[PDB]
């Protein structure tokens, strides 16, 4: 599964298998909901701009694609 | 042909099931464009083989239908030309090969069949076999023996080339209200009017996003008329 | 000599028309981008083997470049250009590709040229277009088509030329309004490049989407079958004749 | 070829003398196709084993072809005063290639 | 069966002599075929084989190099020749069918079905 800040809006992705872990098949992150990639995880945190789950949410933010 | 070196004729833009002095016909049919064409002089027994769906020697090394073929193949009792004293051994097949065939494969590579480890060096011995085989198909043949001419056809069943069958015709035209309507490629029943555009022509036919036909290059010109389905709704 | 590669390997096999279709199809394509040949003329030009289908273009301003010729079926067919008694023709080879001068034939009728070639299962299909200027980075429609009944290639004649080949891919057409595929996107060259394609759609909001399923292939395979092969007595269940 | 065997083995008749047609490991020892042949002196041969011992159709009547090895051992399966006649011997061999036997004269006795 | 074959092609010495061989009833072509010589009270030689269903051959490599084997299918016939000999070359020399493989029909119609007819290459005088 993939996150975007809109085809208009730039090339950027970000993409998730879905609570499926890494070590199989960059920004790679880790979430107790599955392997992430692409987007940044982020220690502040934020409203939902868009859905991870788990109570996680992304956005695109410092200028790119945030988690 | 000899099956293992048979041989394509390919023809199109001209039937002799409007006679039945032959004897043998498998079809899925009974007009359209254009076709690839095979024969061959073949004994009795072996036309088994010759079918979509076949095991044996045929299949496996001198040829191959496609499973999913269409076309059709008529053979007859060729005795009379053919299963002549002593002779015929020009008619010839391949035994074995390395591997089996895809559909219409060939090979008339001759080289000495090895089997397992021997390097036979192009030469015959035990485990080192000459790949082909002859009927030498002769008088005293029984009809499993004696040889069938046969021949086989199948269709190219794409609709822009222009071809068609030898028996076919066609009528004047007009450009408005429901008729039914026929091309070598095309044919039902619509309501015709003119088109607002032409396409490019390599594309035969307009269709809709449902995919339905939605214009065709008329033969009058190629020409291009825009077609709703004919008058229909509720009541 | 080596190089990058862009857009526009996509072309017009079908026989349906269609207005405005946005249609998305899963034919040999151009994997586009990244790679290509790309060449300096010298003294040398070799020939080189096909490879699931052939793409081309090339700059010779004058005509210089006088064409190709192909091997088949691993006699193929060589087809020899000019202002008149332009011919295809399939033979043995005789020749050598210089500038100053059988069993089946056909005949017919900055700057820069590209051509794509390709058997078509018991036809044969070739494509061109032309435009002056290197590559072909920006989009275009592209290939209309010439098509012939149905492994190898030359070529006879400073100068530049670009070769490369297709593979089976799938990709969504966008258009103009008079049925010409304006536009297209693949699916197969991106994961954003999937997601789009697979939406079909040319442009999605920002959100999360499913893009597709995935399984992780095997690694190999092993069959433990039995640990014995004593021969069944078929020679004898056969054989015993007083049957 | 070297292949040999001796020559006038004989006998009175049922007394069936045995015929050690004897080469290598590498033609009959290398082969499974020994081949052995007789005759009465003049005529086209007559063929008793094609390999090792089995005889063809019709040939069964008095004899005891065999092989172990590098030697082919028929037995002619005793003697019946059936021979103003000699005796031979061949293989297939390596190369696909063939091989002939020395042969050997045969005598009856009272 | 049948098989036939030319006889006494005498010669004075040191040179070619031609040879035919036929054979039918049996399917002439059905396996490869043999050439065999013997001398009287002297041993049988093998030479080589041609096949019918091919060109192909095996030959003694004691021969080749001077003898010239042959076939027809025209008209069901086999051939050999026997080139510039030393002197003294001189025996009774012959045809045969035999070999490694059943080629389907009687499958196994062999040697023995065409072992057979004979000839004398040779010098005389009259
Ligand atoms: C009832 O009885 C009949 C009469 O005996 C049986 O007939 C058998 O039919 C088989 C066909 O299904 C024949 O099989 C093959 O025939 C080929 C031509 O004769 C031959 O090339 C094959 O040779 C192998 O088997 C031979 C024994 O039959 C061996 O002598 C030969 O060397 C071959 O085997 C090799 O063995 C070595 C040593 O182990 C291995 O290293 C090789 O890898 C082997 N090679 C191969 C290719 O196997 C084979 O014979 C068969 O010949 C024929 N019988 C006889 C006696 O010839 C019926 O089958 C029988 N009914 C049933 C159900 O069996
Ligand atoms: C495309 O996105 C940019 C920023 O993401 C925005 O400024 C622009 O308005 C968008 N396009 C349209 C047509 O709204
Ligand atoms: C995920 O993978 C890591 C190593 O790649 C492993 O240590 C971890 O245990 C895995 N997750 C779970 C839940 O086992
Ligand atoms: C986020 O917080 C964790 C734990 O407090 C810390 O280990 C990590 O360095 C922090 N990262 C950033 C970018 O602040
Ligand atoms: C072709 O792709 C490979 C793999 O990414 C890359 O290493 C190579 O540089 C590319 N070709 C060119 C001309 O860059
Ligand atoms: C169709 O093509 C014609 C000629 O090329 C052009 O004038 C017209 O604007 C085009 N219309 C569309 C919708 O592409």
């Amino acid at each position: 599964s993939v996150i975007t800040p809109g085809t208009n809006t730039s090339n950027q992705v970000a993409v998730l298998y879905q609570d499926v872990n890494c070590t199989e098949v960059s920004n790679v992150f880790q979430t107790r909901a599955g392997c992430l990639i692409g987007a940044e995880h982020v220690n502040n945190s934020y409203e939902c701009d868009i859905p991870i789950g788990a109570g996680i949410c992304a956005s695109y933010q410092t200028q790119s694609i945030i988690a | 042909a000899s099956v293992y070196a048979w041989n394509r004729k390919r023809i199109s833009n001209c039937v002799l099931y409007n006679s039945a002095s032959f004897s043998t016909f498998k079809c899925y049919g009974v007009c359209f464009t254009n076709v690839y064409a095979d024969s061959f002089v073949i004994r009795g027994d072996e036309v088994r083989q010759i079918a979509p769906g076949q095991t044996g020697k045929i299949a496996d090394y001198n040829y191959k239908l496609p499973d999913d073929f269409t076309g059709c193949v008529i053979a007859w009792n060729s005795n009379n030309l053919d299963s002549k004293v002593g002779g015929n051994y020009n008619y010839l097949y391949r035994l074995f090969r390395k591997s089996n065939l895809k559909p219409f494969e060939r090979d008339i590579s001759t080289e000495i069949y090895q089997a397992g480890s021997t390097p036979c060096n192009g030469v015959e011995g035990f485990n080192c076999y000459f790949p082909l085989q002859s009927y030498g198909f002769q008088p005293t043949n029984g009809v499993g023996y004696q040889p069938y001419r046969v021949v086989v056809l199948s269709f190219e069943l794409l609709h822009a080339p222009a071809t068609v069958c030898g028996p076919k015709k066609s009528t004047n035209l007009v450009k408005n209200k429901c008729v039914n309507f026929n091309f070598n490629g095309l044919t039902g029943t619509g309501v015709l009017t003119e088109s607002n555009k032409k396409f490019l022509p390599f594309q035969q036919f307009g269709r809709d996003i449902a995919d339905t036909t939605d214009a065709v290059r008329d033969p009058q010109t190629l020409e291009i008329l825009d077609i709703t389905p004919c008058s229909f709704g509720g009541v | 000599a080596y190089t990058n590669s862009f857009t526009r390997g996509v072309y017009y096999p079908d026989k349906v028309f269609r207005s405005s279709v946005l249609h998305s199809t899963q034919d040999l394509f151009l994997p586009f981008f990244s790679n290509v040949t790309w060449f300096h003329a010298i003294h040398d030009n070799p020939v080189l083997p096909f490879n699931d289908g052939v793409y081309f273009a090339s700059t010779e301003k004058s005509n210089i470049i006088r064409g190709w010729i192909f091997g088949t079926t691993l006699q193929s067919l060589l087809i020899v250009n000019n202002a008149t008694n332009v011919v295809i023709k399939v033979c043995e080879f005789q020749f050598c590709n210089d500038p100053f001068l059988c069993t089946f034939e056909y005949v017919s009728q900055k700057n820069l040229r590209e051509f794509v070639f390709k058997n078509i299962d018991g036809y044969f299909k070739i494509y061109s277009k032309h435009t002056p200027i290197d590559l072909p980075q920006g989009f275009s429609a592209l290939e209309p088509l010439v098509d012939l009944p149905i492994t190898r290639f030359q070529t006879l004649l400073a100068a530049a030329y670009y070769v490369g080949y297709l593979q089976p891919r799938t990709f969504l057409l966008k258009y103009n309004e008079n049925g010409t595929i304006t536009d297209a996107v693949d699916c197969a060259l991106d994961p954003l490049s999937e997601t789009k394609c697979t939406l079909k759609s040319f442009t999605v909001e920002k959100g999360i989407y499913q893009t597709s399923n995935f399984r992780v292939q095997p690694t190999e395979s092993i069959v433990r079958f039995p640990n014995i092969t004593n021969l069944c007595p078929f020679g004898e269940v056969f054989n015993a004749t007083r049957f | 070829s070297a292949l040999t065997q001796p020559a006038s083995v004989s006998g009175s008749p049922g007394q069936s003398i045995t015929i050690s047609c004897t080469g290598t490991s590498s033609d009959v020892g290398g082969y499974n196709f020994v081949s052995w042949y007789q005759q009465h002196p003049g005529k086209a041969p007559k063929l008793m084993i094609y390999d090792v011992s089995k005889r063809p159709s019709g040939v069964s009547n008095r004899f005891s072809g065999s092989k172990s090895g590098n030697t082919a051992s028929l037995t002619i399966s005793g003697l019946q005063a059936e021979d103003e006649a000699d005796c031979y011997c061949s293989s297939y061999t390596s190369s696909s290639t063939f091989v002939f036997g020395t042969g050997t004269k045969v005598t009856v006795l009272g | 069966v049948q098989l036939v074959q030319s006889g006494a092609e005498v010669k004075k010495p040191g040179a070619s002599v031609r040879v035919s061989c036929k054979a039918s009833g049996y399917t002439f072509t059905g396996y490869y075929m043999h050439w065999v010589r013997q001398a009287p009270g002297q041993g049988l030689e093998w030479m080589g084989w041609i096949n019918p269903i091919s060109d192909g051959t095996n030959y003694a490599q004691k021969f080749q190099g001077w003898v010239t084997m042959t076939r027809d299918t025209s008209i069901s016939t086999v051939y050999m020749e026997l080139s510039r000999l030393r002197s003294d070359d001189t025996a009774v020399y012959y045809c045969a069918r035999g070999g490694s493989r059943c080629s389907g029909g009687n499958c196994y119609g062999w040697a023995y079905d065409a072992f057979d007819i004979w000839g004398q290459g040779t010098m005389i005088t009259v």
